[PDB]
């Protein structure tokens, strides 16, 4: 019974990072 | 070409936050899950991203437009 929501929570929270960042790259 | 690693990751991860059944997740409490959870996620940061996903009459959000619009731009 591993708490997989945490673990989804993870990655997803990765996808963050890259959204705030990626669509940041000059002018 | 494309890569998906945060799409498919993220449609798959938000999906074990499902509850409306078609695929949608609340702001509400998924502010409280994933700031709770991690690194701590910044209650500023978590605001953003769920603001831009659609948050529509109460809090539903698809997490296959938001994951869309997160690598479409």
């Amino acid at each position: 019974k591993r708490k997989q929501e945490e673990v989804s929570a993870i990655v997803i929270q990765r996808a963050y990072r890259r959204y705030l960042l990626k669509q940041k790259v000059k002018k | 070409m494309k890569e998906q690693d945060s799409e498919e990751e993220l449609i798959e991860a938000f999906k074990v936050f499902d509850r409306d059944g078609n695929g949608l997740i609340s702001a509400a409490e998924l502010r409280h899950v994933m700031t709770n959870l991690g690194e701590k996620l910044t209650d500023d940061e978590v605001d953003e991203m769920i603001r831009e996903a659609d948050i529509d009459g109460d809090g539903h959000i698809n997490y296959e437009e938001f994951v869309r619009m997160m690598v479409s731009k």
